């Protein structure tokens, strides 16, 4: 009911399974926050060479953080005096003179800017790259980093991994729930779609979209995006597991609270132009902008969700008239006619007009005619009302401009064109970020379809997991008490070990290719499944219980051929046998089950061929 | 290797040396052989089964 | 041209050589023995099953003490046992998996084993400290040891697939001598009793005489049709033995120069892979790979016996000095001792 790490023999397994695919690198693991976590560990208290290098990098990154000027002179003085000088005044500072000189200058014309150090910290990364990596893979914190990513290979979701809640949202195929994911304790929005819906309104290609869209727009912590940490389906039902808005959409606001000032109004532009900015840096057009794509929380900031109507724009642009009647661009409404982030500009216009009046710019006098509003997007320009602010009118009009080329945000340089307009001349824009605006509303406590092989053929591949997000998860919830548990853990099978005599590592001291549990039938009459300790060696595999050395084993010979198979519906390895026998085996989780099957099969060819170049080993007619 | 000079001549120096031995007749090699066995056949266990008290494998 | 007068002038010397063995060539050993009594039913059992090996056994030898011996085996250990009461007095994990050769050094104090890590390894039983090391990794050898047996506890001597035979000072793990001449894998040899020659089978089929201390071939057995996989020396130094692929055993006399018997059946159509003699040299035994080891009468060249509990091949066999027993070593992961 909470997470457990394997053991560390599991190392054998996934440093391999790892180096297949070259992840052991310190840039591929050093940008992963548990194997940050684990190398800093490493460094820090297991080497005292180390230490100050990221101790140094660390101190730079609270640098990079602190919000002011009065603050960052602060500190660059003593990262100066402790990290360089010092370093210095002891011939023991492994560094440029450009990177030395860089900062040196800086400091006594007072010039600190938050990427003051950048040039220390690609070159401290040098420094870690080499030796220092080397051995922090030799070293216990690497293990524990595999253990660490078998689980993250091994995530398997289910409806039963989640305590799910209240409905917070529903439209065309299904609901969202806030839920728990049980391991961890991390609140999530949970958004089940039912695939009986689905392909009853032939809305698959819209679902399998949003989860390609979210896995666009889902690394980098956006605070105001609404992203995606998993997805996992069931027979009946698609689950994305995203972030928790609590405090419901801006449409049910925006008819509670009447319409907003421009002030308030404003708050929300900047939170949303923010979202639009990281999602157009990742080629995506939102498309379906409007109050009820924007999310609160509980606190009242927002965020842009459902990107079930986004597109990616990385290759093709796309053409066609989707959005919401009332929010889309002429572009947009225009068929064939090709659009990209351009129309989330204007909608942010239409919806940024609605939040003011009321009413999209384009729908008058209650009119609830969709061709209406069409008509007058295309064909008629913007009435501003008296009230509208110079500054404010200068920004919708710029934002509702009809030719793309005219309009603010699609002039080439993105979002920063709008953040420029004089509407947001007083927000400091890394304040916006940093979520440090006090927001305007703060939200008060509140048929017979069949499902054929070739429906499920096209969810085949929803399932991921965002690797950052689950770590991330578990940095900031149980790694540290895991870890704790898990050190004290292992602290003991070692103390059980020199007092029972198990001292001598079967594994070392020979040419053991790899070892680990896996689990065979013992009973040939009963099928039941045993774990075992297995040792593959060049010309065999052995195994053995618990205790007593190994006392079975299998010959590479013997072996014909390694295949995949369902048993209990289990994805298990089938090895046929010389006398037309057979040898099952169970593997604890998918890396190693991939890779028992990469060496199994990579030793018996190899062993085959050896020996038959060996006129004693061979078999003779 | 085979159209190398050096390992003919290393080939016929060896047949040389292999040529040019002393040999004896098939008569006396066999008839040695037969006098051996003869003269140690008492020595060899397995030439006459022998009883379980000299013998350590039976018995013990 | 001078390659091709090479060439024609080794084949007038093979012929030089044929006629001279044809000229003596007088009358055979089966004429010679014609009248000394047949030796009646060899009929020996096991007296001890080996049971420990997880897998194929490739090898075997006897200390001295007609005692112990060594094996060796698939499963990557070398087990030295006593016979005896069959209690395992070591087991040697090796460092490569792919072990097929072992030796009892005569002083009991050493063991050597190897394969297809191309080494001869030389383990040391009675360290002061009472633990079982490696002492010596004798590299050199460019192919898998298939057989080594030391001279004493400082030399050994070694047979490789790269088709030569070698001699080792263990002390500073130098190749002291390179036996070269077989152009088949060398699969097994056999020193005489005075240490001062030994002999070679090889892939190519023929079978090579060897003086250790001149590091030259004296002479070369040809007549199997396929390869040599094991050869002994009969007991006075004179004779040897092989067993070949051909399915025969055969008896050549060194001062003969030549085969003077051959040990075969119609019957009988699997390779040899091990040969040995009894003591007195009346006896040839030979483990074949229908998984029996023949006893053969040496002198007559009649089946006297047989020895049939194995279920795989007998892939090695072994005599003891004393003569009391015979081992067979199989592909089924036992050892038996006979008599
Ligand atoms: C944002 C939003 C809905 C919603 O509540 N989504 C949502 C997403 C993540 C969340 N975290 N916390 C609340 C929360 C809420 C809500 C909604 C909720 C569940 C749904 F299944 C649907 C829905 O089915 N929309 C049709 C659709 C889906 C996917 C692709 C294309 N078309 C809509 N309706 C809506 O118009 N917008």
């Amino acid at each position: 009911k909470k997470i457990l790490l394997p053991e560390p023999s599991i190392r054998s397994v996934m440093q391999k399974y790892l180096e297949d695919r070259g992840e052991v690198t310190f840039e591929k693991i050093f940008s992963q926050k548990l194997g940050y976590l684990l190398f800093r560990d490493f460094c820090l208290k297991h080497l005292e060479e180390a230490k100050p290098l990221v101790e140094f990098y660390e101190e730079i990154k609270k640098y990079e953080k602190l919000e002011t000027e009065e603050e960052r002179l602060v500190c660059s003085r003593e990262i100066f005096d402790t990290y360089i000088m010092k370093e210095l005044l002891a011939c023991s500072h492994p560094f440029s003179k450009s990177a030395i000189e860089h900062v040196q200058g800086h400091l006594v014309k007072k010039q600190v800017p938050p990427d003051l150090f950048q040039p220390y910290i690609e070159e401290i990364c040098q420094n870690l790259r080499g030796d220092v990596f080397q051995k922090f893979i030799e070293s216990d914190k690497f293990t524990r980093f595999c253990q660490w990513k078998n689980v993250e290979l091994n995530i398997h979701l289910t409806m039963n991994d989640f305590s799910v809640h209240r409905i917070i949202g529903r439209g065309g195929f299904g609901e969202v729930y806030g839920c728990r994911k049980a391991d961890t304790g991390k609140m999530y929005a949970m958004k089940c779609l039912d695939k009986k819906r689905i392909k009853m309104k032939q809305g698959e290609t819209l679902a399998l979209n949003e989860r390609i869209m979210l896995s666009l727009v889902s690394t980098g912590d956006c605070p105001f995006i609404v992203c995606m940490s998993y997805a996992f389906h069931t027979p009946d039902k698609l689950s994305f597991i995203l972030d928790l808005m609590n405090g419901g959409d801006l449409h049910y606001h925006l008819s509670q609270h009447g319409v907003f000032s421009e002030a308030d109004m404003r708050f929300y532009a900047a939170e949303i132009i923010l979202g639009l900015e990281h999602m157009h840096n990742r080629f995506v057009v939102y498309r379906d902008l409007k109050p009820a794509n924007i999310l609160l929380d509980e606190h009242g900031h927002v965020r842009i969700s459902d990107l079930g109507l986004a597109c990616d724009f990385s290759k093709k642009k796309p053409h066609a008239s989707v959005g919401t009647h009332g929010y889309m661009a002429p572009e947009v409404l225009q068929k064939g006619v090709a659009y990209d982030s351009s129309a989330d500009w204007f909608s942010l216009g239409c919806m940024l007009f609605k939040l003011l009046r009321g009413h999209s710019p384009f729908r008058q006098h209650k009119t609830k005619d969709k061709h209406e509003i069409d008509r007058m997007t295309l064909t008629m320009a913007v009435e501003l009302p008296d009230s509208f602010s110079p500054e404010l009118r200068s920004l919708l009009e710029g934002l509702l401009q009809r030719d793309v080329n005219r309009r603010l945000g699609c002039l080439g340089r993105g979002a920063q064109e709008v953040k420029e307009s004089p509407f947001f001349r007083s927000l400091d824009w890394q304040m916006v970020f940093l979520q440090k605006y006090p927001p305007p509303l703060i939200p008060p406590r509140g048929k017979g379809i069949k499902l054929l092989d070739s429906d499920q053929e096209l969810y085949r591949n929803f399932p991921l997991t965002i690797s950052e997000r689950w770590q991330q998860e578990v940095a900031e919830t149980v790694f540290d008490t895991i870890n704790a548990e898990t050190d004290r853990l292992e602290a003991r099978k070692k103390t059980k070990n020199k007092q029972l005599g198990h001292e001598e590592d079967y594994a070392l001291g020979k040419d053991c290719i790899m070892h680990g549990y896996m689990s065979k039938m013992g009973n040939p009459f009963l099928t039941q499944w045993q774990r075992r300790y297995f040792y593959l060696f060049p010309n065999r595999l052995e195994w053995r219980g618990e205790g007593e050395a190994p006392q079975s084993l299998l010959t590479m010979e013997e072996i014909q051929s390694v295949e995949e198979t369902q048993i209990k519906e289990r994805k298990c390895l089938l090895l046929k046998i010389r006398g037309g026998k057979q040898f099952v085996l169970q593997c604890d989780s998918d890396p190693e089950l991939v890779q028992w099957k990469k060496e199994l099969r990579d030793a018996y060819r190899e062993a085959q061929q050896l020996v038959q170049r060996v006129p004693k080993m061979k078999n003779k007619p | 290797n085979t159209a190398s000079i050096a390992q003919a001549r290393k080939l016929v120096e060896q047949l040389k040396m292999e040529a040019n031995i002393d040999r004896i007749k098939v008569s006396k090699a066999a008839a040695d052989l037969m006098a051996y066995c003869e003269a140690h056949a008492k020595e060899d266990p397995l030439l006459t089964p022998v009883p379980a008290s000299e013998n350590p494998f039976r018995e013990k | 041209s001078e390659l091709d007068q090479l060439r024609q002038e080794a084949e007038q010397l093979k012929n030089q050589i044929r006629d001279a063995r044809k000229a003596c060539a007088d009358a055979t050993l089966s004429q010679i023995t014609n009248n000394i009594d047949p030796v009646g039913r060899i009929q020996m059992r096991t007296r001890r099953t080996l049971r420990g090996h997880l897998a194929k056994i490739y090898a075997m030898h006897w200390g001295t003490d007609s005692r112990l011996l060594v094996s060796a085996s698939q499963d990557g250990k070398l087990i030295i046992w006593d016979s005896y009461t069959t209690n395992k007095v070591h087991a040697i994990p090796l460092r490569s998996s792919w072990v097929m050769t072992c030796a009892y050094a005569p002083s009991g104090n050493y063991v050597a084993c190897g394969g297809l890590d191309n080494i001869c390894s030389i383990y040391n039983l009675k360290t002061r400290e009472g633990n079982v090391r490696v002492s010596r990794e004798l590299a050199g050898h460019t192919g898998y040891l298939s057989c080594c047996r030391f001279l004493d506890d400082n030399q050994i001597v070694t047979s490789s697939g790269d088709t030569t035979c070698a001699l080792w000072d263990i002390e500073t793990g130098q190749q002291t001598t390179t036996f070269t001449g077989h152009t088949g894998d060398v699969m097994s040899l056999s020193l005489a009793p005075d240490t001062r020659l030994f002999v070679s089978g090889a892939c190519d089929a023929s079978a090579k005489l060897w003086d250790v201390r001149e590091g030259m071939c004296r002479q070369t057995f040809t007549g199997h049709e396929s390869d040599i996989n094991a050869i002994c020396f009969f007991p006075n130094g004179n004779a040897f033995a092989t067993g070949s692929d051909d399915a025969t055993c055969r008896l050549f006399d060194l001062r003969a120069d030549q085969e003077l018997m051959t040990y075969s059946h119609d019957n009988i159509i699997c390779g040899i892979t091990s040969v040995s003699f009894s003591k007195s040299g009346r006896l040839l035994l030979a483990g074949y790979d229908d998984f029996n080891c023949n006893v053969w009468d040496a002198l007559k060249a009649d089946r006297a016996g047989v020895l049939a509990g194995h279920d795989n091949r007998v892939s090695c066999l072994g005599v003891t000095d004393d003569g009391m027993a015979v081992a067979t070593g199989s592909w089924d992961s036992f050892l038996k001792i006979w008599n």
